[PDB]
């Protein structure tokens, strides 16, 4: 165990505890490691030296262990360097096959784009005129939004939680910077209004019905002014609330917690509506679809479920990870779900057929932050090793690597244009990366020989006063919002 | 119905546990303070449970007072089916 | 203490420099609770097979029973992949926006008239 | 390595339960099973610490790691029927190694209730303004060319506004300027100009004894000292002789009207001087130097009584032991000075006022010396051995102090 | 040890009373 | 430290409550480990009617629990609820003061006078002002 790589140190100490058989018979991660095959992508120039040392009967037993427990995926090309092999390894069942990363992925945005899926592929929700009125005032925000770039660096407005003696475990901001949710360790969700407009809830069914009725200003009329606060506390989880997700229509808060339930809170009545009980185990994350009907929740039971807010049971179960599904993120077209996990793999899942279409390995710790490019062509992932790895989706080559952060990178977001990726970690820093110079260059070998472009891609570091950056948000006028409990 | 007639007499009668402390541990579990008389029944039901144990540990202290020990709590909770543990590690 | 100073070396061998104020103490309470129940089961097994002194085989029988009765670990990978392919075969349903509010059945939902007692 | 719990602790547990005569292989079988379950849970509690984004931990990760492994969280009692205490935890047991093992229900009631904080909120600030991090408190830290001053014009304008506010034309302006001095992080590299403005000011402000000008400058010194960012002991060689003169100087303005403020000005000066002797301390340079100047101010015969009162105050506020050693062999001289002011019909001068203030201050300091290291007895006429200055009234003050101690 | 930085800080090398004019000519 | 005073203001109020209840026909100067045992069974008991009466009402599609959800919760813990009006009817009850809040001045935060600078058009007016 001493002549192993330094990024396997947390993997070997779980093995030092395992000494008995019955200790391993209830681990369920080393039980799935013993039955799977390590993929072990090697070149044909190095495999000829390996097979000329194993096909002979002088060794004849380590060759029997190799062809029983190890896959070997051979590529025809140059043997990789040591600092390139170090960039793409670190996962159990590591360095997956290229035959998994060759499926056709519709990574384009909806409305021509040949990489875009049809509108009737996934049965999404409908839209009305009011929705075309939203995009008219959205492009007024895009005007004041400046092509951030490497010159016009954005201003960061940190929304710190000051007292927070119940531990803040989950933050979400709406797409327009109007609400901020907080999931806390005292089993509460707390919605804050950040615009000068107090949170109002319709008092009742016996009370909301006796108003409006073709009044034209229907939304204003039903809103109760007797209930108007700058803060609404939501009770009902029996455990620390780990996920928090707004819906794009600014109703329908989502929250998941240790008690194994996902909860759908209304933001018009400020009560709980549904409790989705599919996990018996802590649901570590949840997120609504960017169109607002489906939502994905990943938990301790090593699956991610796809729900629809209409069924008490899920629609898709994404069950290929070997450890906890830490993160669950939807694609911008919502046909694909990326699930990072604690077995150091990121996996894209097609919503049709529930199939894993991409497997991204190369992280050394459990993945805690996931984010898609607004193009839909790229995916940034962060983990406990402080590495932000930028993956292609049509190719799946993990082309860039950003290694500025020290501790666990717990929040990533790209800009609204895509010009800057913002990274927030437990180092109390908000680093900004050039997300245009990172993808400028973008196979038959499975790698691109990625450089050490981290120093060139860094634009700023922005140390925070004793405050871990839990969330990162981009205003539609390209202003960075961040929210961490002050410790 | 006696227990409905009992709870309707709890606008007065501040109990032994405050409602700022009983309501704190109820808010920790999702129970929110809709009715303050509802808190006072839960504060009374939690008093009566602790009082019934301290009244039965006194009978196990008269045979062997005016002092509550762990060897008095041990047979008092044994009829409740609760095995109390000595510290033994300090 | 004797057994509490070894507990601070099990944590320091796992690299835990700073954890909880009493984590060395609370883990010891769990360890004492875990050993006592297994020893109590082992003595019952010794009585069950009838012997002068408790032996290792009885402790092993207690260990296997304790793990089976309690530790349920998460479900295994061959069980998760079978319920996935049984669920992922069903196609996604279509949705009509004005047909009804988009929610699961009201009995399943936590939307009831939600009564309370009259103050009198 | 693989560290397990010791087996000689497992035999103690077994024989204290009724299971005697256990073999070593039977006992080693217990300590590798339970040391795995501690390692299995601490690796599993690590999941909740990394997903709780804290590293530090809050008594509770092991409660969820136990519930995850289908074992009940509570420690110290195990319910075989499982129904009153399911997988909900009880928060552990607040127990210690160095505890008393003896507790009183009455004692817990006697202890004062602690304070509960305001609920968590959401404040916003700025990490970066177009690339630059601001220094707000929410953030951590042959014709040649002409030279430039090392201050910016925003910094120079800030210095002008803060100094023109600190001369106290308006009180709210002063108070903000004093708080601005007390917590500006970038107030270094402007500090020579502030120290020079203080020092130069007091010296041309005692030419005419302008009390406010001095009370404002002493408050500026106090606001300079409690700022944690700036490095002060490069400038304390200008700061200390300014406070020294404030305390040991005569008042060119009429003494009677602003004597209470003059005593307050000396009180502000003594407080800063005692804080100055508390900080910045190296061997035998600062505290002993001001102690020697205070004692030769006291010892000198036929002093100005303003200087006498100020030096008396400065000597008095030096702490516990200093009055325990420096305010003992001198009571007779103090009494003789009081008797001289008393004798004779001229009270127009300031000598009588100075004498009354000095005697009152000396008598109060004697009271803790009497209280701290003596037992009360013969409070009627024994003080006549100390010239009979405060006598029975001093005894009454000591009795009031004893009553306050009884109330405490 | 006499070359320690503190020895040279002007709090330990300057007489405050001496510096003040104290109405002396 | 106001961080641990969030928990210790209410747990050391429950220590005065047990110290005031132990005087009701009980013992004197109890053992220390026997008090932290019994107040751990008390916190675990309030937290179990919290989780189970919420579960019984939400099973019936409601969000806040009535009386009929607790008299089924206490039955499933084996309580014999009918003896509770007599346990309140006694006069043994005593009055314990509510714990003090950490902050008395509510919201005294007034920052400091030094307004300078405006906002660029990509920052709305509701964000904090640019500093001095």
């Amino acid at each position: 165990h001493g002549d192993q790589e330094c990024y396997y140190q947390d993997d070997l100490r779980v093995l030092s505890s395992l000494t008995k058989k019955e200790h391993m018979k209830g681990n369920e991660t080393m039980l799935d490691f013993r039955t799977s095959k390590f993929v072990l992508r090697i070149s044909r120039d190095s495999y000829q030296l390996l097979k000329r040392h194993l096909q002979e009967k002088q060794n004849n037993q380590i060759w029997n262990i190799v062809q029983e427990h190890l896959y070997i995926d051979i590529f025809d090309g140059m043997p990789r360097s040591k600092q390139q092999i170090d960039a793409m390894v670190g996962s159990l069942a590591g360095e997956a096959k290229r035959e998994a990363n060759k499926s056709k992925v519709f990574f384009g945005l909806l409305k021509q784009d040949p990489n875009a899926p049809p509108q009737n592929r996934i049965p999404l929700p409908e839209l009305k005129d009011s929705d075309k009125l939203d995009k008219i005032m959205n492009m007024k925000e895009t005007t004041k939004r400046v092509r951030l770039g490497p010159d016009c660096l954005p201003s960061i407005c940190f929304y710190t939680f000051l007292n927070a003696y119940q531990g803040l475990t989950a933050v979400d901001v709406t797409d327009d910077s109007s609400l901020i949710a907080g999931g806390f360790a005292d089993s509460t969700v707390r919605v804050w209004s950040v615009t000068p407009k107090k949170l109002r809830s319709v008092k009742q069914a016996s009370d909301l019905s006796l108003i409006d009725k073709e009044s034209d200003d229907v939304l204003e009329r039903i809103m109760d002014e007797k209930t108007a606060s700058e803060l609404k506390i939501l009770y009902g989880h029996s455990g620390p609330v780990y996920g928090a997700s707004f819906s794009p229509d600014r109703n329908y808060l989502l929250s998941s917690s240790e008690d194994g339930t996902v909860r759908l809170w209304s933001l018009q009545t400020f009560t709980c509506l549904v409790g989705y009980k599919g996990h018996n185990y802590p649901v570590w994350d949840t997120q609504f679809s960017p169109y607002g009907y489906y939502f994905v929740s990943g938990g301790h039971d090593r699956v991610a479920r796809l729900w629809a807010t209409d069924h008490y049971q899920p629609l898709r179960i994404f069950a290929g990870h070997l450890a906890d599904v830490n993160c669950t993120r939807f694609h911008p077209n919502s046909n694909y779900v990326a699930t990072g996990s604690a077995d150091r793999t990121v996996r894209l899942w097609d919503v049709l057929n529930g199939n894993c279409v991409r497997i991204f390995t190369g992280h050394k710790g459990p993945i805690h932050s996931l984010t898609f490019s607004p193009n839909g062509r790229f995916l940034a992932t962060g983990a406990t090793d402080g590495r932000v790895l930028l993956w292609d989706i049509g190719h799946g080559l993990m082309v860039g690597e950003l290694k500025g952060h020290t501790d666990t990178v717990c929040s990533l977001r790209f800009s609204r244009d895509g010009e800057i990726l913002a990274s927030g970690s437990m180092d109390n820093t908000v680093r900004l990366w050039d997300a245009i110079k990172a993808f400028e260059d973008l196979t038959a070998t499975g790698h691109i020989n990625l450089p050490e472009n981290s120093q060139e891609l860094l634009l700023g570091t922005y140390m925070t006063k004793s405050t871990p950056v839990v969330h990162l948000h981009f205003t539609r006028r390209n202003l960075v919002l961040a929210a961490g409990a002050y410790s | 119905t006696p227990l409905v007639d009992f709870l309707m007499q709890l606008e007065d009668y501040t109990p032994t546990i405050p409602d700022a402390v009983t309501g704190y541990y109820l808010n920790r579990a999702g129970f929110e303070a809709s009715d303050p008389r509802i808190i006072r029944l839960i504060s009374l039901a939690a008093q009566k449970f602790i009082s019934d144990i301290a009244n039965d540990a006194l009978q196990h202290c008269k045979m062997k007072k005016y002092t509550l020990t762990m060897e008095d709590l041990t047979p008092a909770l044994s009829e409740y089916g609760i095995n109390v543990k000595k510290p033994h590690y300090f | 203490p004797k057994d509490a100073q070894m507990m601070a070396q099990i944590l320091k061998d796992m690299g835990i420099t700073e954890y909880e104020p009493r984590v060395i103490n609370q883990m010891l309470e769990f360890a004492f609770r875990y050993v006592t129940t297994i020893l109590d089961d082992a003595k019952i097994y010794s009585s069950h097979a009838k012997k002068a002194t408790v032996d290792a085989d009885d402790v092993r029988l207690a260990i296997q029973c304790r793990a089976d009765q309690s530790f349920t670990s998460p479900p295994p990978r061959d069980f998760l992949l079978d319920i996935a392919r049984q669920r992922n075969q069903t196609p996604l349903p279509l949705i009509k926006p004005y047909s009804g509010p988009r929610l699961p059945p009201d009995r399943y939902c936590l939307t009831a008239p939600n009564y309370r007692l009259k103050s009198l | 390595s693989n560290t397990v719990l010791p087996s000689e602790s497992m035999k103690v547990v077994a024989e204290s339960m009724g299971i005697a005569q256990i073999q070593e292989e039977t006992c080693q079988l217990l300590t590798d099973e339970v040391s795995y379950r501690i390692k299995e849970i601490a690796q599993d509690a690590l999941k909740f610490m990394h997903m709780g984004k804290r590293q530090k931990l809050t008594t509770s990760d092991i409660d969820y790691a136990l519930k995850l492994k289908n074992v009940e969280p509570l420690y110290g009692f195990h319910a075989q029927e499982f129904i009153p205490f399911r997988f909900a935890s009880g928060g552990g047991r607040e127990l210690y190694f160095y505890e008393e093992k003896e507790v009183d229900l009455s004692d817990i009631i006697n202890t004062p209730l602690p304070r509960v904080p305001l609920d968590v909120c959401l404040k916003a600030h700025w990490l970066s303004i177009e690339g630059c991090q601001p220094a707000i408190p929410e953030n951590p830290p042959r014709l040649k060319p002409r030279s430039i001053h090392e201050l910016s014009v925003e910094q120079q304008l800030y210095y002008k506004e803060i100094t023109e506010a600190c001369v106290g034309s308006c009180e709210a302006k002063r108070a903000e300027a004093l708080q601005s001095i007390a917590t500006d992080p970038g107030l270094y590299q402007m500090l020579p100009r502030f120290s020079t403005f203080i020092s130069e000011g007091v010296r041309v402000n005692v030419v005419q004894n302008n009390l406010a000008l001095l009370i404002y400058l002493m408050r500026m010194v106090k606001a300079l000292m409690d700022n944690p960012t700036l490095y002060l002991e490069k400038y304390v060689h200008e700061l200390i002789p300014a406070v020294m003169t404030c305390i040991v100087s005569r008042q060119l303005c009429l003494r009677p009207d602003v004597d209470n403020h003059w005593a307050l000005r000396d009180f502000a000066a003594r407080l800063v001087a005692q804080i100055c002797k508390h900080f910045s301390t190296t061997t035998n340079n600062i505290q002993s130097r001001i102690t020697k100047t205070f004692t030769k101010s006291w010892v000198d015969e036929k002093t100005p009584w303003t200087t006498r009162y100020g030096s008396i105050a400065g000597l008095a506020e030096l702490g516990h032991d200093v009055i325990k050693t420096l305010i003992l062999p001198r009571l007779q001289q103090e009494g003789e000075r009081i008797r001289s002011v008393l004798d004779g019909p001229v009270l127009s001068n300031i000598d009588r006022i100075g004498a009354d203030h000095v005697q009152s201050l000396l008598l109060k300091h004697c009271a803790p010396v009497l209280a701290k290291l003596r037992p009360p007895p013969d409070n009627q006429d024994a003080y006549r051995a100390e010239f009979g200055s405060l006598g029975p009234l001093l005894c009454s003050q000591v009795v009031k102090a004893r009553a306050q101690a009884a109330l405490q | 040890d006499l070359l320690a930085d503190e020895n040279f800080l002007m709090v330990t090398q300057l007489h405050w009373e001496d510096d003040i004019i104290w109405d002396g000519e | 430290n106001p961080a641990d005073n969030y928990h210790l203001a209410r747990r050391r109020t429950l220590q005065v409550v047990v110290s005031s209840l132990l005087t009701e026909a009980g013992f004197e100067s109890a053992e220390k480990a026997s008090v932290e045992t019994l107040t751990e069974m008390l916190q675990s008991y309030i937290s179990e009617i919290g989780r189970s009466a919420k579960s019984y009402c939400e099973h019936t599609a409601r969000t806040q629990p009535t009386l009929s959800d607790i008299v089924v919760t206490l039955v499933e813990m084996g309580f014999n609820v009918d003896t509770l009006p007599a346990y309140a009817k006694r006069s043994q009850r005593m009055v314990i003061t509510a714990p003090p809040v950490t902050n008395q001045p509510v919201t005294p935060k007034a920052l400091t006078a030094g307004q300078n600078r405006p906002h660029p058009p990509h920052i709305p007016s509701h964000f904090p002002e640019f500093p001095d």
